[PDB]
C-alpha cells in the first residue's frame, strides 16, 4: 500500500561548513537547546533540489521528490529530509583532544583600486566533525521508485562533489556522505536492492 | 473505551503554526492531531469510520522528566484578602502537573504555588531560524529570507495525550500514530521538522484522574457541541473561544490552495456544569472532499 | 436645567479657597467670587458654592445635595503645599515620605510655602477665563472641567495640616460633582422632592443616607488587545502599529463617551480611563442598570459585527454606599475587589449560545484574505487590504500631522453607534462638527466642543522630513554600530495591590484613589514624552501601567534606565517597574518582536520583579546593576581604551566572548594571556581578570563586551 524509507547516515565535513543562521562574526546555525552545529533539512534539500535541476535541465521529476506548490498540479514532497544534528561519537571525539566544535576563519579582501586588505572573520563545522542525518522517502507511485533514487544517487555525486553551505568556491563546506541504512519502515516495500551512493 | 496515553519523543524541532510561519507553538489542539491521523489513515487506505465515530482524544499536552502536565481548569478562584496582582499569577498559569491538578480545584494552590508551577514547566526552547530562497536568483532575481518559527524539546521532555476508544480504534490508532512517527508533524515536515517517536501504553496515573466524579467538568480537548446541547450547556460555564483557522492541506482538494472555513471551539481547561458530546464539523466550502474539523470533548470530571 | 446647575456649582463649590489663600470661610468669598461674573449667577451655583457646610446650611435647593457629595468626596496654614500622594503609598512597608510640589511637576521632597503672590496670580487668570472664555450651558460644562483640570491640578484642596493634603482641588472638585451628580439622579429616581427633609433635618437622615447603596462602581476592559496590535505581517507593519493603538485607544475613549451621554453624565463621572480599562462612578438609579445593560448588549453586538472574536469589551458594576467611598466600615477595597472579580466572570463566560452558533454558521469559505492579520470572513479589495486594515493604513500620513480626531458619520476607521474615526485639523474639526451635527472633536495634548485626550504620541522620524517618509525603518540607518531595532516593555509591578493594600486603610477614599489613578495616567500619557526627548524611539502606546517602545537599540537602553529614574523621582521610590529589552533586525516579524519582549518582560517579572531583561533570559539584571555595574563600571573604561585601536578591537573582543564562554581553567589561563597580549592598561587587565573570576560579575562583563561589539559594527 504506502510505503516509507529511512535513510540513516553521517556527512562528513571534508572541509570547514558554515551555514549562516553570544556575539559572534558571521556565526553558523546551531541548535537552541545544546547549542551545538546543524544541518538543517531546508539547506540540503534546497542543494539537492538546485545541483538535480542543474542536472536533469520546473521538471516534473523535481515536483515528485521536493514537492510543489503549482496552481493545479499540486504535488506532495516524497522527501523528507530532517535536520542532521551534531554525531555524538563526532561529539566524544571534539571532547578528547579539547578540540572545539567550531572554529573561526579569518580572510582578506584586497581592494581592486587601493590594495587594501579588508579583514573578515566566519565560523565554520571543524573538519574532523560528522553529522548524523536521516532522510524519510514516501512512496507515493511504486513504479517511480527506482528513477527517484537514481535522481537521488545523482543528486549526492553532485553534493558530495559540490558544497553544503557558505562560500564554497572558496574551499568551505564540502562533505561526504556514508549511508548507514536503508530499511523500509512504513510499508511492504522491499528496499534492500535500493542504494544511494 | 480504554484510556490510552500516547508520548511523543521528538528529534528534530518542531514548527507548531497559529497563524504565520514565524509562530513557534509548543503544543497543537486536537484539531491538528486528528486532521493528521486522517491524512494518515488515507496514506495507508484505511477505513475512516473508526476514527470519524469512536475515537475521542485530547489536545497535545507537554510532559517532562518529572510530572505529566494538564491543562489549567478554567475555575474561580479566591486569593487572599489584599493581593489583587497575585490573581496575574493564575492567569499566566497554562498547565498544571496532573498530582497537583486536585490541589488547585480545591482552592489550596496560592499564587506563589502557581508561580512555582508556571516557572517548573520545562518543556523545551523556541527559536526563529531564518532561511533564504534562491530559486529567483537563477531568474535574474534576489534571494528572499524568510522565517521558520521551531521549537526543540528538552532530552526527556514531550507531548503526551490520551486516547478513548474500542479496541479496533486503540489498534488502528497504534498503526496510525507508527506511520505518524514518520509523516511527521506541524509545519515544514518535509523541510526537516516534526519527526517524532511515539510510544503507546495504558494510563494507571491518568486513570485515577480519569475515573475521578466531580460537580464539574473539564475540558481535554479543543471541542463544541451541536446546536441541542449548546442549549443548555452553556450555564454557568466558564470557557475560551479560539478561532481555528488555515488552508486546506490536500492534491486533491481543489486545484490551488485556498483556506477552509472559518471555525469556533471551546479551549482545553474550559468548565462546564452539563457534559456535551461534541462531533467533527465539516469546513469543507463545495470541495471534492470533506474537510473535517473534529470538536468532540474529552471529559475530566472534577470538585470545585 | 437643575441638574446643570448642580454640576456647575459642585464643580466651583471650592473655588472660593483659592480667593482666601489669595488673602469670612471660603464659601462667602466663593459666592463673592462668582456674583462677579454674570453667567454664573445662577441660583443653584451660587447656592452650592455658598451653601456646602453644615454650620452654612429653599427645602429642594442642590446646595443639600453639594454640601452631602463634599462631606462624601472629602472623607490651616494657607501657604501649605501639595503632597505628593505616594507619600502615604505602600507607607506601611515603605515608610511615610514628605514629598511635596513646588508652584507636569515633580515633587522634590524639600520643605516649600505657596506664596500668596502665585494665588493672586491664579486668581486673575480665573477672572480673565471666566469672562473671556468661559461660559455655562449644557454643552459648556466640559471646557469647565478641562479648565478647573488645567489650573486646580496642583493646588492642594485642603490646607488642614492635621491630616494628609494628598488630594488636590481639582480631583476633590470632580469627585465632589462625580457623586453630586449621581446623588441627584438617585433622589430623582425616588421622587424626592424635598431634599432637606431627606439629607439635612436630623442627622439621622445623614447617616441613614450613609447607609444608603447610593452609587455604582463600573469596570470596563477591553480583551484581544495584544493580537490586534501586535500580531500582524506585512513589511509596512511597522507604519500602522501607532495607527492600531491610537485606534483602540480612541475606540476606548469613545466608548466611554457613549456611556455617560447615555446617562446625562460628564466625564467627571470617568473615574479612570487607560490601558484598554475604565472605572466609572454611576448612579444607583434604575435607569442606569438599564442604561448599562442595553450598552453592553449594543456594544457585544457591534464587536461581535466588526471584529467577532477579535475584540470585546466586558462592563460589571457593583453597587456602593457612601460608606463604601468614604471607607467608614473599612470595606473601601473589598468593593474594588469585587467589581475586578465580577469583571473577570463577565470576561470567563463572555458570548451567549446565539453568538457562538451564528460564529460558527459560515457559508463560504476564507478564500482571499488581507496581508496584514490574516483575516478573511471580511471582504478583501485588491492589494490584499481589508477595510479596517486600509482605513487604519489611511488614518496613518494623518495621525503624524493632524492633532485632531474627529468621530462623526463620515470618517476612516468604524466606530459603534454608525460612526467613524477620522484624523484631521481645526479647519477639517470644524467642517466636520458644522455639516452633521451628534460629531465629537478629540484633541491630542492641547492645553486648555472638544474633549481633550492626553496621548504619548512621541515619533522622532515626524520630527525630520526625510526620516518621515520611513518611519521606524529609519532607526537602523547609522554610520556606526549594529543595525538593529530594539523593543522596550516596561511594566508597573503589584500596581493592583498598590491600590487594594498599599494606601493605609486611615486614607482609603474614592478622592485618594481618583488622584492616584490620574497621576499615574498623567506620568505615561504626557511624561514619557518628555523623558525620550532627542532619542531615535517611537512610542507604540503608554498608559495605564504598561509601555511599549521601538527605537534604536542603544538609544532604547538608554531611555530605559532614564525612564526608571524619573519614574523612582515621580513615585518617591514607592512604585517599580520591569522592563524587557529586545535586540531585532529591521524586516523581523512584529508580531514576534512583541512577543519576545513581552517574554522578557514575564521574564524580569519574577522574585523580586524589579528587573529588566537584556536580548535574552540569561541577562536579567537589576536596574541599578544594569546602570552602574554593567555600562557605568565595564563597558565603559573598555570602550576608552579601545577606542584607541586601529581596529576599535572587534577581533579581540572576539575572542574575549569566545573564551568567557568556555568554564575551563586552562581556558583562563588562555583569558590570562589574551589579556597580557592585549596591550592595554594593566589595571584594566586585572580587573578584567577579576571580574571573569567572579561569578555574578562575569555574566555582567559578558554583557558589557556584547554591548560594545554592537556598538563598533557595521
Ligand atoms: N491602545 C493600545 N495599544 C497597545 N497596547 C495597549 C493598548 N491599550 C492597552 N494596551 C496594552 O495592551 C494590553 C491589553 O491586552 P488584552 O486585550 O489581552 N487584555 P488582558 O488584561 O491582558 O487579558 P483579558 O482578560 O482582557 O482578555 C494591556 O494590558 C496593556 O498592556
Ligand atoms: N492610573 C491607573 N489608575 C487605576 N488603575 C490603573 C491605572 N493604571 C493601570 N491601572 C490598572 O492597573 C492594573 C495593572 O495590572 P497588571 O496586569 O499590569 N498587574 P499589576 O497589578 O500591575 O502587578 P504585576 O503582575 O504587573 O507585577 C490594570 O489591570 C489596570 O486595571
Ligand atoms: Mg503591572
Ligand atoms: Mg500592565
Amino acid at each position: 500500500m504506502y510505503s516509507k524509507i529511512r535513510i540513516v547516515g553521517k556527512i562528513d565535513v571534508l572541509t570547514g561548513l558554515h551555514i549562516g543562521g553570544g556575539a559572534i562574526a558571521s556565526p553558523v546555525v546551531r541548535d537552541p537547546y545544546s547549542r551545538l552545529p546543524i544541518i538543517p533539512g531546508s539547506s540540503i534539500k534546497g542543494k539537492m533540489r538546485s545541483l538535480l535541476a542543474k542536472h536533469i535541465g520546473d521538471a516534473p521529476e523535481i515536483l515528485r521528490l521536493f514537492g510543489s506548490s503549482q496552481k493545479g498540479a499540486i504535488q506532495s514532497s516524497r522527501l523528507q529530509i530532517s535536520d542532521a544534528f551534531f554525531s555524538k561519537a563526532s561529539q566524544e571525539e571534539f571532547d578528547k583532544k579539547d578540540l572545539a566544535y567550531t572554529e573561526t576563519k579569518f580572510e582578506n579582501t584586497i581592494s581592486r583600486l587601493t590594495a587594501v586588505a579588508n579583514p573578515r572573520q566566519i565560523e565554520r563545522v571543524t573538519r574532523g566533525a560528522s553529522f548524523d542525518f536521516h532522510i524519510i522517502y514516501n512512496v507515493e507511485n511504486i513504479n517511480e521508485v527506482m528513477a527517484d533514487f537514481e535522481n537521488i544517487k545523482t543528486a549526492i555525486h553532485l553534493l558530495e562533489n559540490d558544497y553544503l553551505g557558505g562560500g564554497g568556491t572558496r574551499g568551505n563546506g564540502r562533505i561526504r556522505f556514508v549511508i548507514d541504512s536503508i530499511d523500509t519502515v512504513v510499508g511492504d516495500f522491499d528496499s534492500s536492492n535500493l542504494s544511494i551512493k | 473505551l480504554v484510556v490510552k496515553l500516547v508520548k511523543l519523543t521528538f528529534k528534530s524541532p518542531v514548527h507548531f503554526g497559529m497563524k504565520r510561519l514565524s509562530d513557534s507553538n509548543h503544543t497543537i489542539a486536537a484539531d491538528t492531531l486528528f486532521s493528521a491521523l486522517i491524512i494518515e489513515a488515507l496514506q495507508q487506505q484505511l477505513e475512516l469510520s473508526h476514527l470519524l465515530n469512536n475515537l475521542v482524544i485530547t489536545d497535545l499536552f507537554p510532559y517532562n522528566k518529572t510530572s505529566y502536565f494538564l491543562p489549567k481548569p478554567l475555575i474561580r478562584i479566591e486569593g487572599k484578602k489584599g493581593d489583587e496582582s497575585g490573581y496575574k499569577a493564575f492567569k499566566k498559569l497554562t498547565y498544571i502537573p496532573v498530582e497537583n491538578y486536585s490541589e488547585y480545584l480545591r482552592g489550596e494552590i496560592d499564587s506563589l504555588e502557581a508561580s512555582k508551577i508556571a516557572e517548573s514547566l520545562n518543556l523545551g526552547k523556541a527559536s526563529l531560524s531564518t532561511k533564504v530562497s534562491l530559486q529567483a536568483v537563477d531568474h535574474n532575481g534576489e534571494s528572499e529570507p524568510y522565517s521558520v518559527g521551531n521549537f526543540t524539546f528538552y532530552p526527556e521532555s514531550g507531548l503526551y495525550f490520551l486516547a478513548k476508544g474500542n479496541a479496533d480504534t486503540i489498534g488502528q490508532l497504534e498503526i496510525l500514530m507508527h506511520a505518524l512517527q514518520y509523516s511527521g508533524i506541524g509545519g515544514k515536515r518535509s523541510a526537516g521538522y516534526g519527526q517524532f517517536r511515539c510510544t503507546i501504553e495504558d494510563s494507571g496515573k491518568f486513570d485515577s484522574l480519569l475515573s475521578q466524579t466531580g460537580n464539574i467538568a473539564i475540558l481535554l480537548s479543543s471541542a463544541m457541541a451541536s446546536d441541542e446541547e449548546l442549549v443548555d450547556c452553556l450555564e454557568d460555564a466558564r470557557y475560551l473561544l479560539k478561532k481555528r483557522t488555515g488552508f486546506v492541506q490536500s492534491k486533491t482538494y481543489a486545484d490551488q490552495l485556498v483556506k477552509k472555513k472559518d471555525f469556533y471551539a471551546f479551549s482545553a481547561g474550559s468548565t462546564f456544569y452539563q457534559k456535551f458530546n461534541g462531533k467533527i464539523f465539516d469546513v469543507s466550502d463545495n470541495g471534492r472532499h470533506s474537510v473535517y474539523r473534529y470538536a468532540k470533548a474529552f471529559w475530566l470530571e472534577g470538585k470545585i | 436645567n437643575k441638574k446643570l446647575e448642580l454640576m456647575y456649582g459642585s464643580l466651583l463649590h471650592d473655588i472660593g479657597k483659592i480667593v482666601y489663600r489669595s488673602n469670612g470661610t471660603h464659601s462667602k468669598i466663593g459666592s463673592q467670587f462668582l456674583n462677579k461674573f454674570k453667567p454664573f449667577q445662577l441660583s443653584g451655583i451660587v447656592d452650592s458654592v455658598s451653601y456646602h457646610h453644615y454650620k452654612e446650611l429653599l427645602d429642594d435647593s442642590v446646595a443639600y445635595i453639594t454640601y452631602i457629595a463634599d462631606n462624601i468626596a472629602s472623607g490651616f496654614d494657607k501657604r501649605a503645599p501639595l503632597a505628593s500622594i505616594f507619600n502615604v503609598v505602600n507607607s506601611e512597608t515603605k515608610g511615610l515620605a514628605n514629598y511635596t510640589y513646588s508652584f507636569y511637576r515633580y515633587p522634590t521632597d524639600a520643605k516649600k510655602e505657596y506664596t500668596s503672590s502665585q494665588y493672586a496670580a491664579l486668581v486673575n487668570k480665573m477672572t480673565d477665563d471666566l469672562s473671556n472664555k468661559l461660559k455655562v450651558g449644557p454643552d459648556s460644562f466640559s471646557s469647565l472641567l478641562q479648565w478647573t483640570e488645567s489650573l486646580w491640578s496642583y493646588i492642594p484642596s485642603s490646607t488642614d495640616t492635621n491630616q494628609v493634603m494628598d488630594v488636590s482641588l481639582y480631583d476633590h472638585s470632580k469627585i465632589t460633582c462625580a457623586i453630586a451628580s449621581c446623588i441627584y439622579d438617585y433622589l430623582t429616581e425616588m421622587n424626592c422632592v424635598n431634599y432637606r427633609k431627606e439629607l439635612f433635618s436630623p442627622y439621622e437622615k445623614t447617616k441613614q443616607f450613609y447607609q444608603e447603596d447610593v452609587f455604582l462602581l463600573v469596570s470596563l476592559d477591553m480583551s484581544g488587545i495584544q493580537d490586534f496590535i501586535y500580531n500582524i505581517s506585512g513589511s509596512k507593519a511597522l507604519k500602522s502599529l501607532r495607527s492600531r493603538s491610537f485606534y483602540l485607544e480612541t475606540m476606548l475613549e469613545s466608548l466611554v463617551d457613549d456611556l455617560l451621554s447615555d446617562l446625562e453624565l460628564s466625564r467627571a463621572n470617568l473615574l479612570y480611563t487607560g490601558g484598554g480599562h475604565a472605572y466609572l462612578l454611576l448612579p444607583n438609579t434604575e435607569r442606569a442598570r438599564d442604561v448599562l445593560a442595553s450598552f453592553e448588549g449594543e456594544m457585544k453586538e457591534w464587536f461581535i459585527k466588526i471584529f467577532k472574536t477579535d475584540l470585546s469589551v466586558a462592563i460589571a458594576y457593583k453597587a456602593c454606599t457612601g460608606e463604601d467611598l468614604m471607607n467608614s466600615n473599612g470595606t473601601y477595597s473589598d468593593l474594588w475587589q469585587t467589581v475586578s472579580r465580577k469583571l473577570s466572570d463577565k470576561k470567563a463566560h463572555k458570548y451567549s449560545l446565539n453568538e457562538i452558533k451564528l460564529f460558527n454558521s459560515t457559508i463560504h469559505a476564507g478564500t482571499q484574505e488581507c496581508k496584514e492579520c490574516l483575516r478573511s470572513d471580511i471582504d478583501i479589495s485588491e492589494d490584499s487590504l481589508c477595510k479596517i486594515c486600509e482605513g487604519i493604513i489611511a488614518i496613518s500620513n494623518d495621525l503624524r500631522d493632524y492633532s485632531f480626531f474627529v468621530v462623526s458619520p463620515e470618517g476612516k476607521v468604524p466606530l459603534p453607534r454608525n460612526r467613524y474615526l477620522s484624523v484631521e485639523n481645526q479647519d477639517g474639526a470644524e467642517r466636520k462638527i458644522k455639516m452633521n451635527k451628534e460629531t465629537r472633536i478629540y484633541s491630542k495634548n492641547q492645553p486648555f466642543l472638544v474633549t481633550n485626550l492626553w496621548m504619548c504620541d512621541y515619533d522622532f522620524s515626524t520630527l525630520n522630513p526625510e526620516t518621515k517618509k520611513q518611519g521606524i525603518a529609519s532607526y537602523v540607518n547609522r554610520e556606526v554600530g549594529i543595525p538593529r531595532l530594539g523593543v522596550l516593555r516596561a511594566d508597573i509591578d503589584n500596581l493592583g495591590t498598590t491600590f487594594i493594600k498599599g494606601i493605609p486603610e486611615q486614607y482609603r477614599s474614592i478622592s485618594r484613589t481618583a488622584t492616584l489613578s490620574r497621576q499615574l495616567s498623567m506620568f505615561f500619557k504626557f511624561e514619557l514624552s518628555n523623558i525620550l526627548k532627542g532619542a531615535r524611539i517611537s512610542v507604540i502606546y503608554s498608559g495605564g501601567d504598561d509601555l511599549f517602545l521601538i527605537g534604536a537599540w542603544d538609544d532604547v537602553i538608554s531611555k530605559a534606565l532614564v525612564l526608571r529614574k524619573a519614574f523612582t523621582r515621580f513615585s518617591a521610590g514607592k512604585l517599580t517597574f520591569s522592563a524587557g529589552i529586545g535586540m531585532y533586525p529591521v524586516k523581523y516579524p512584529i508580531s514576534k518582536m512583541a512577543s519576545e519582549t513581552g517574554v522578557l518582560e514575564d521574564l524580569a517579572k519574577r522574585g523580586e520583579k524589579n528587573q529588566v531583561a537584556l536580548w535574552n533570559d540569561s541577562k536579567v539584571f537589576g536596574w541599578s546593576q544594569l546602570e552602574e555595574q554593567i555600562l557605568k563600571e565595564k563597558m565603559i573604561p573598555l570602550q576608552e581604551a579601545l577606542t584607541n585601536s586601529q581596529e576599535h578591537g572587534k577581533s579581540f573582543l572576539y575572542k574575549m566572548l569566545e573564551l568567557l564562554r568556555n568554564e575551563d581553567q586552562i581556558n583562563i589561563a588562555r583569558l590570562a594571556y589574551l589579556l597580557a597580549r592585549s596591550s592595554l592598561s594593566e589595571e584594566l587587565t586585572q580587573s578584567i581578570f577579576a571580574w571573569s573570576q567572579n561569578k555574578q560579575q562575569k555574566v555582567e562583563l559578558i554583557t558589557a563586551i556584547e554591548y560594545l561589539v554592537y556598538q563598533i559594527r557595521e
